[PDB]
Parts: structure tokens; C-alpha cells; sequence
């Protein structure tokens, strides 16, 4: 196989004796990627004003967030320096070296600002139209409340903050798309206010942090595309 | 099937934290910062010794 | 050469097709064979096979490159693939048509088809000139947001891709297992996804090509490919008419 | 992660002239670049913009590298000759442990290492497996200094005829070796070039 | 699920007329429409508001199947045929796969597909179990475009005399085959007439 | 009809197609039924056999026939079979072509076939209209030095035929063993014989259509004809363009 | 306001007794 093919090696020493992938100096292996892309990551973090949200503004989306296991696509502004100075997380850089996934993403959205009751929900075909997320006002007009039986979660901001769910796979296909370019993914999550609380006069500050769930799986290794180093900003 | 559980509802006190006094002789619910997660300690060998506290 | 002949070719016969090859080749898999198992699951109506036709070799193309013309990492072949194999055959006005290639023929009256290719390509230089080639293929390269950051050969030695060293002068073969994200492929532009694109195939110039000054030295050299595919199942027969070809898009 | 860092990536080619009268004698070092997982950013492939960010192409060891924080073992160097059946040389590949640049590096020196002989008479590729010898366990990632040193001097020169293309282009190679292995998780120190733009 | 999908909706019917020079000949397409669960909204009887909603009446398959994300399996096509013993004639009636309307379908065609022949002489009903052909494993709900199309085509014309009615009526009806599976609940497409006032 | 749907109707299926039938046939065989022996003589290459493509029944003409015009010996049909049916799928210049029909997508890509055909004639008249028809087949009529004699329905009640009365309103069935002067058949014009020329398929009007003088009741009536071949074998693999088709020769 | 929102669902020994017809339908895409 041309890929890892060795011809005519010439050798000068023996190999170097094995730590068990660091389990006897460290306590733990680190023997695999897919348990490094299982230590969550931020997402998408963003603030939500009143007046670009909706007119009525009662049980309403507040984002509509695209659900891909690359990132969404960055953008480094001077808000947030995170996306700036860091580049993409970890999970980006695994997930651009495969080509195909299956398997679902958790997820843990941290809403307040607010502390009211707030809801998520899963449309897990209704995609996948662009790279970034969509606030308020902007989102569509049958993705705007609630709908029913669609896979949703309900929490008072008042007892606990986080929210972490799972989002499953559900895609007639094979498999779903890794680095798509822009029904491939894992469909849209949808976040949002549960009634009309009024809205601080500054912000809703929303951050989704994710990862990947147990079943999930990388599937065919190609190439990483070039990369860009972190420590020239 | 979605059975309810009607099981009565336990009480509990909630305190900020563990103990702050115990050294030994006892667990320590804790969050640790690793990859692993387990009951997990640094290697060792005769390289390093035990502890010499005695 | 120390035989009345030269020597003893070696032969690879396929169908009704032979092919000679006097070199060891280079070989790789694209990603892991298996036996598709869930196809069965998509169509209700028995998968027909054609080995007498599919399984034969194909001749696709000849690409020329020269001596003034070798950059690092100039393509000779940047294909959507089978795509551009399969749709070869144009007529005038450069619409494809699935009826002259005893290959492609079933292409013609079935809507969704599923199989394994292998693509060998051929290059018979004499013995004084010296450059290298490589030929590597992306699952659905196409879709993917950055594809034209990975055509530069520094990113092909990455997915699976063989080499041909001219100095050499030896036989490549990448044997291209079916993924996909659907267990079928279309055959034509139907229920408005472009036909039978599962990826792209490169060839690109890794090391350029050179030869000597001389006058009357070939400043020129041929590549060849060929290609065939192995697990071919076709379902959903139609009318040829039916559906309709356009011309095909290009890659940028 | 031993499958992923299995596969070679590629790094800068470079040539000898044959007809080069100077830069092609006894001793004259070709190639040199200190030997650690994140190869040195002069010798990747770089494509560079106007106000953006430099891509850079890295071989697959070098991606999985800048994801950890610790690193140790092998790497593999598989150098690629393009020639035909007329050329020839020597070479002679050492592989200097604790040095950090070429200052006080000759041919006389960087034979008493390890290093190895090849002589490109009719062979194309061949792997240099490096040895890893350091002081400590584990060495730190690098985007520091790197723990060795490696470099590849004209043995015996190059030769070749009218009949024959004078320059021989390399293309240097690299991929972990077998006992290769990754240490704690870290910030990674690169990021993806699907957008470039930065912030100064 | 299967037990409610089992039970046969009505569509639209239509018309013979034997007496009928023009449309009844050999190829002419008497009905058609794309094949999935949820019947399209021109072939349902649907009772018309001012300023209110439509509704439509669904057949039990297009119910259950509005309830899901995803569907799957083969569907049955009873046909029944007001008619007496003195009628007579034979329809060709095709599934194409992988076509959206019937622009370019004519007999000529369609007999290029699975279908089937049948001889209204002294039958008043035929269930065609249509096949389920798919690039895909599940197909998504439609209210896109269906996966594939049904056709029927006049293969030998209809005849009848003096004596006897000249229209004979088609009931069309639609149920789950035996094999038909729903995947994922969603926002249902449909919601109840009791309350039609909708604000725009 | 005593049952609610009108009684039980009986099936027909081979490959995706499904006839139904309700009435008693009548049958008949062109000459004894054999197994290919000496055809293994012809060819060194392996015949193709396509069972999914070509055991498919298949409709070929819907002939109209009036009261007005039925003679004793009016020929409905009358052609050179299976020319005509195989070449049935004409262009806007009559210039017939294999490359729509899913059956005949092999006749594209071989130079000489082999194969057995089963015809099926359906007429579907109502109860008050009664006459006779008779379809019979002559194995290279055509060339035979009388071969406009042999058309008078006498001369047809002789070679192997069927009859459909149309009181009853049956179907028929003439199934037909491949003989001919060569172990195969041409496919298309080449070599300068026409292609696929195995004999002459009539139907004939035995005895003439009547109806009653009432001015509402049919005064015409539609027959149609299928056609499947069963152990068609191919041979002689060639380009789909390398050899030309011809506007057929009629009868006279 | 007091904003008070009730959800439901079926217990787990409901059931759901003879099928007879659906009612009339009307498509929520036309809203």
C-alpha cells in the first residue's frame, strides 16, 4: 500500500522501548482521536438582543443553529478573541482528516442572561442550507415557535443554567458529510424563550459547547487540507 | 411501556462542599482534570520511591 | 533483453480484454473492501449484474505532458469520477449518450447503480528521461467546503494514490472501493446532484519532467488510464428516453 | 491514532544540479532540519497571502502532533530520488542528537554519529528510521528547541551524461515510526484554513 | 401501525367515456401521479372554504405518514371499476422510477418499466403492489419531490353498447403494503378541521 | 360476475412485468422444441445471456380493425418478425434504434443473437360482437418464391397458427423455436441479408368482424400484441456505432 | 400576568379503543 510503504530502510538503532501510549508514566493512554474529540469544545457563542428578535417574541426561537460535527464556519471579530487568537478547537482539526461520520453530537448550551424557562429542539431533517446560525427575527417562518413532536427539552433557568442533551442521527442515508461545503448532516437545533419573560436591556448571552456522543465515528481518512498556525496572531 | 414510578421522594441536605478537615481513611468526590476518568494515579516504578513521610 | 524476444511480458485478462505489463506495479486501496450488505435494504427490485460487460478493462484516456510544461503539482487529469469515465462518449454538441460503450450500456436503461472501480494508468517512456506522477483519488472531493486547497500534491501524498516513476517506468493501480452517502449513485440528471460523481481523480506532476538537451530527444511523453469496475449492481430499469443527459460541469 | 500517523506526508523538494561545479563536491551538505513531529515551518510547502494567514501543508504525524502536549519515539524519513538507471552518488544521512542548527556542522563531523550510506545507483526511495535519544521520557511539542538534528551530505558526487537530465529532484518524506506515541491533549497550535482572515 | 395503515383511503375518481372518440385510444393516459405515502393534493376530494382552510380527506397511509420524518416500503393501488359484465377493455399500468410528472411519459415508454397488464372483463377490482426503488433507505416525507411516478395508460380502448351506461367511474384507493415502515415522528404536515380559521 | 370485485383473474409474470388473463387460451408451437447444441460451434467467444432483460414480455403494436374494412383475408399484421418488433422504436427519419428499449439493449452492442419468441395476441371485444381472427407464422416467408400466394387465411390455417374468436374473446399464445439457415442472426446491416429476418407474422381476418345496426355499439375493435424472447444468446461484442441501421423493407 | 402553560400525554395503561375513519384534514404548509 502506497500510503504507509517503506521501502529499502536502513535502520541504526533498535526501537525505543513502548509506555504503553503513556499508561506508565501518566495514568491513562492516549491511544486514539476519538476519545480526544470527546472532551467538549465551545461551538458557537453569541448575545441576542431585544428588537432584533421577534415582534410578538412569546414561545419563539431565539437561534436556530446548524448541527455539523466540523464547526461552523469562524469568523475571528473583536468580540470574542477566542475564535481570533485560538483558530478552531480541536474537533474541527480531528474531523477535516475524515471524510464521512455517523453517530450524534452532545451538546451543552449554557443560556442566561433571562432565567426563565427556556427549550431546545432537534428537526433532524431540515437541512443544510449555510454555515453560520440565525437570530431571531431572521429565522424562517415555520421555524419560529415550537412545533410539536418534534424531540425537544424544556429547563427553568431559575433551578439550573446548563442544558446538555444529546442529539441522535437520524439521516436516511449512509453516512453524513464531514467538511461539507454549503440532506447531509444532523439537521438544525433550535433554542428558545418559552413565553415572554422580558428581556435584560443588554443581551441574551447563549454559548453552545459540543462533542461526540459514544456511537459516533470518523469513517474514511483522507488527507488534513493546510493548515495555519496559531501562535503567527 | 412507560410504567410510573411513584416511589416516594428521599430527603437530602445540600452543602456546598466535602470535608474540609479529613485527610485519611475516607473517599474524596472530586472533579479531576484528565482525559481518563477513573480512580487514576502517576506512574511509578523503583526510578521513584514511595513517599518518605513517615 | 537477452532472449530472441525481449522477454517474458506478464498478462492480466479480464473479460475479453488483455492487457500486458512488463513491470511491478504500485499498488493501493482506497479505503477497506467489503460486501455491500444494506443495498439490499434500498430497492425492492433485484440488482442485476453484467460481469461479461462491466468487469472488462476500458481505455479512457490519453494525456499528453511535456518538458516546457511540468510544474510541481501541475494536474494532467482533475475528473469528477465515474463521471467524466462513464460520460466519455459525447456526441456533437458534447451531451453524453450511454449507448456506444458495451461497458456503459446498462448505464443506459437503469436509474441507480452501485460498484467498485480500479484505475490503472500507463506511461512507456525510454529509459534516459526521468520525472514522477502521482495519481490519488478524494471520496466526493467536490462537495468538500476547501477543495482547492488540496490539489497541491503535498496534499495528495495523503489520500490514497500510487506512484509512477518514469526513470522506471512501472504500472500503477488504485482499486477505488463504493462509498457514498447513499447506497445507490444516479445514472442520469433526474427528479430536480449530478450523475455518478463519487469523487475525483488527480494526477498531478510530483517530481517535473525532464530529459536532455538534445535536439532529436522526445520532449514529450503519453499517460494513459484505464479502468474497470467489479461489484456493478443496477436497479430500477426505465426507458433509455426517459431521463435526459446534459453536458457536464467542469472542476475549477 | 498509530493508523492516521502511519502515512507519509510530503515536505519542500530540492535539487541537486549535476553540472554544478560548486555546490556539488565532497562534503558540501544538501538538506539538514532539526528532527521532532511538527516538521520546521521552512521546510513545509507553504502558500502565502497578502494580509492572511500562511497555509501550511503538514504531513499527518505533524497534525496529530500539534494535538498533544508531549510526544517521544521514531519517525521514519523516506527520501524520494527522481533519477533513472544513469545517475549514482552517495549519501551520507547522520542524525546528530542535541544540536540545534548547522553552525558547527561539517561532513567530517556528522560522521561520528549514527547515520547511514546510501548509494542511489538504480534505487529510487529509502527510509532513514531516526533513532530518538534525549535526555527525558517524553520531549515537548515545538510551536522550544528541537531534541536533535539531521542532515545529509554529498558522499561521493552526482554524475550523469548528454544523454541524461542534469538535475535530480528529492522529495523528503516524513511519517512516525512504529514505537511512535502522543502524550496529554493541548490548545492545538494550528488551526483550519477555512478562513483565513486574522485580526492583528 | 401496520394494523391502521392497512386500511384502504379514496382519491379522486374519474372517468370513461366509452363514447368518447378522442381520449379513448390506444395510449392515451388516462391517470397518474407520483408515488409516495402522502397522496398528492390535487388527486384528494377537498372541500373548498372562503377564506378558510381546504380540507382535504386523507387516507389512513396519509395520515400515519404525515406523523413521520421518513417512510419507507411498497404501496397498494386498488382500483375499482364501475362496470357490468358487458364492458370491456385492458389498461397498461406502469411505475417509473426516478421521475417527477409526466412531461416526457407516453405508452411507448412506460412499457419500458415494471408494470402491469389487466383486462376489465368481469373484474371490478385489481390492487397493483407497486415496487419501492430508491436510491435511499428511508425516503423523507414530501409536504420535495416524490421517488418515483404511476401511469395508466388505454392499452385496448373501452367498448360497451346500446344497452349499457356509457361512463364507467374508477375509485382509486391506497393502502400500506405489507412491508411499509415510518421512521421518525415530526411535526405533523396535517392538523385537524375543527377549527378551519386560519390568520395570514 | 357473482363476487364483488367480478370474479378471479389469473397472472402472468415474468421478469417485472404482470399479464392478466381471463379466459381459456389456445396455443400452439411453430415446430419442436429443442436445446441449442451446434451454436457452441459458431463462436469461440462466451455467449451473454440477459434473462432479466429479455425473458420481459413486452408490447408491440395495438392494430385497429373496423367493420367496414374485414374481408375474408384482410391482413392486419403482416411482418418480418422479429424485425419488426425488435426494430419497432423508430427516430423522426423511420431509422429504427436499440438503445431505448430495455429489451433490446443487447441487439446494440453484438453482432448475432440467437432466441426463442413467444407471441400473445388480446383482443377485448364486449359479448354482442362476433368474428374470427388467425395469427400464424412462416418460418422465411419472405424469401420464399411464392410468397404472395401463401397469404389467402387457407394457406394460413395450415402453418402453425392460433385462432381468437372474438364471441368467446380469448387470448393466444404461438410460441416459436429459433430455426433458421445459420445457428444465429444479424443484428444489423453489415457485411455487404437483413437483420433479424427469421420468418413473417400474420394475422389474418378468418372470419369478418360483425356488429349490430344500432348507431351507438363499436364499429371497431383493437388488437395487440406482446412479445418475450426466452434463451436469447448473444454474441460478436462490438461499438454500438461501428455498424449502421437502415430504414426497414415492407411487404408487399 | 400569571403565564401558565399546560403539557400533556397518555399515562401508561391508556389505550386507544376502536378505529373508525380520520376526520378531514387541513395542510399546515398552507399557513
Amino acid at each position: 500500500m502506497e500510503r504507509t510503504f517503506t521501502p529499502n530502510v536502513m535502520q541504526p538503532t533498535p526501537l525505543l522501548p513502548t509506555t504503553n501510549d503513556g499508561r506508565v508514566t501518566f495514568g491513562e493512554a492516549f491511544n486514539d482521536l476519538k476519545d480526544l474529540a470527546r472532551r467538549y469544545q465551545l461551538y458557537w457563542e453569541g448575545t441576542i438582543l431585544e428588537g432584533n428578535l421577534r415582534a410578538i417574541r412569546r414561545n419563539s426561537a431565539l437561534v436556530q443553529l446548524p448541527l455539523y460535527p466540523h464547526g461552523l464556519r469562524i469568523q475571528p471579530d473583536v468580540n470574542n478573541p477566542i475564535w481570533n487568537i485560538m483558530r478552531d478547537g480541536h474537533i474541527p482539526v480531528i474531523s477535516s482528516g475524515f471524510r464521512y461520520f455517523r453517530g450524534g453530537l452532545r451538546l451543552r448550551i449554557v443560556v442566561e442572561g433571562l432565567n426563565s424557562c427556556v427549550w431546545v429542539q432537534h428537526h433532524p431533517d431540515r437541512p443544510s442550507i449555510f454555515s453560520r446560525p440565525i437570530i431571531g427575527r431572521y429565522i424562517a417562518a415555520k421555524d419560529a415557535y415550537r412545533n410539536h413532536a418534534y424531540a425537544a427539552y424544556v429547563q427553568n433557568m431559575s433551578v439550573n443554567r446548563t442544558i446538555e442533551v444529546e442529539v441522535p442521527f437520524y439521516q436516511p442515508g449512509l453516512y453524513g458529510m464531514l467538511n461539507a461545503s454549503d440532506f447531509t448532516g444532523l439537521g438544525d437545533l433550535l433554542i428558545g424563550i418559552e413565553g415572554e419573560q422580558p428581556i435584560p436591556k443588554e443581551g441574551i448571552e447563549i454559548s453552545v459547547y459540543y462533542s461526540i456522543a459514544d456511537d459516533f465515528s470518523f469513517n474514511i481518512f483522507c488527507g488534513f487540507p493546510p493548515m495555519v498556525y496559531c501562535d503567527e496572531t | 411501556d412507560n410504567p410510573p414510578d411513584p416511589t416516594p421522594a428521599k430527603f437530602f441536605v445540600p452543602i456546598p462542599s466535602h470535608s474540609w478537615a479529613h485527610g485519611t481513611n475516607t473517599s474524596e468526590p472530586t472533579n479531576t482534570l484528565r482525559l481518563d476518568g477513573g480512580v487514576v494515579g502517576v506512574g511509578r516504578s523503583d526510578d521513584i520511591g514511595t513517599s518518605d513521610t513517615a | 533483453m537477452d532472449r530472441p524476444e525481449g522477454s517474458e511480458e506478464r498478462t492480466v485478462q479480464t473479460s475479453n480484454v488483455v492487457l500486458g505489463e512488463t513491470n511491478i506495479e504500485s499498488q493501493d486501496i482506497a479505503s477497506k473492501e467489503y460486501s455491500p450488505t444494506w443495498d439490499r435494504l434500498a430497492s425492492s427490485e433485484v440488482s442485476d449484474e453484467y460481469p461479461m460487460l462491466t468487469d472488462r478493462w476500458l481505455f479512457w484516456k490519453s494525456v499528453k505532458w511535456e518538458v516546457n510544461d511540468s510544474a510541481f503539482g501541475k494536474m494532467l487529469v482533475q475528473e469528477k469520477f465515474p463521471q467524466s469515465w462513464v460520460q466519455m462518449d459525447v456526441n456533437v454538441n458534447n451531451i453524453p449518450r450511454y449507448t456506444n460503450i458495451p461497458n456503459f450500456i446498462p448505464f443506459n436503461i437503469h436509474q441507480y447503480m452501485r460498484a467498485d472501480f480500479e484505475v490503472k494508468i500507463y506511461v512507456n517512456p525510454n529509459d534516459f528521461v526521468s520525472g514522477w506522477l502521482i495519481m490519488a483519488f478524494l471520496y466526493q472531493g467536490s462537495e468538500m467546503f476547501d477543495y482547492k486547497l488540496r490539489r497541491n500534491p503535498a496534499a495528495l501524498m495523503q489520500m490514497p494514490h500510487v506512484l509512477v516513476n518514469v526513470g522506471a517506468a512501472n504500472e500503477a493501480t488504485l482499486k477505488i472501493p463504493y462509498r457514498y452517502v447513499r447506497p445507490f449513485m444516479r445514472c442520469k440528471d433526474i427528479l430536480r446532484t449530478e450523475p455518478l460523481n463519487m469523487g475525483v481523480l488527480f494526477v498531478e506532476v510530483l517530481i517535473p519532467f525532464r530529459t536532455s538537451a538534445a535536439s532529436s530527444a522526445p520532449k514529450s511523453l503519453d499517460v494513459s488510464l484505464f479502468v474497470k469496475m467489479t461489484n456493478a449492481k443496477f436497479t430500477g430499469m426505465v426507458d433509455g428516453s426517459i431521463a435526459l443527459l446534459s453536458k457536464p460541469i467542469a472542476l475549477p | 491514532i498509530s493508523g492516521i500517523i502511519g502515512v507519509y506526508g510530503l515536505l519542500k523538494p530540492f535539487d541537486w544540479n549535476a553540472n554544478d561545479t560548486g555546490r556539488n563536491v565532497g562534503g558540501h551538505l544538501l538538506w539538514s532540519m532539526p528532527v521532532h513531529p511538527q516538521v520546521d515551518k521552512d521546510q513545509v510547502i507553504q502558500v502565502m497571502t497578502q494580509s492572511k494567514l500562511t497555509q501550511y501543508y503538514l504531513p499527518p504525524i505533524s497534525v496529530v502532533s500539534s494535538l498533544y502536549a508531549y510526544t517521544r519515539g521514531s519517525i521514519k524519513y523516506k527520501f524520494l530520488f527522481g533519477n533513472n538507471p544513469r545517475h549514482n552518488a552517495r549519501l551520507l544521512v547522520a542524525y546528530i542528537p542535541g544540536i540545534s542548527s548547522d553552525n558547527r556542522l561539517t561532513l567530517e563531523r556528522a560522521r561520528n554519529s549514527a547515520h547511514v550510506v546510501f548509494s542511489l545507483n538504480e534505487v529510487s526511495e529509502f527510509v532513514f528510521t531516526v533513532p530518538y535519544i534525549t535526555d527525558t521520557m517524553w520531549w515537548p511539542r515545538k510551536y522550544f528547541v528541537a531534541p536533535s538534528y539531521i542532515c545529509m551530505f554529498i558522499l561521493n558526487p552526482l554524475v550523469a551524461m548528454e544523454s541524461v537530465p542534469s538535475i535530480v529532484t528529492i522529495v523528503p518524506m516524513i511519517a512516525a515510526g512504529d514505537d511512535f506515541e502522543v502524550a496529554v491533549p493541548a490548545q492545538p497550535a494550528v488551526g483550519l484554513s477555512r478562513n483565513i482572515d486574522v485580526i492583528y
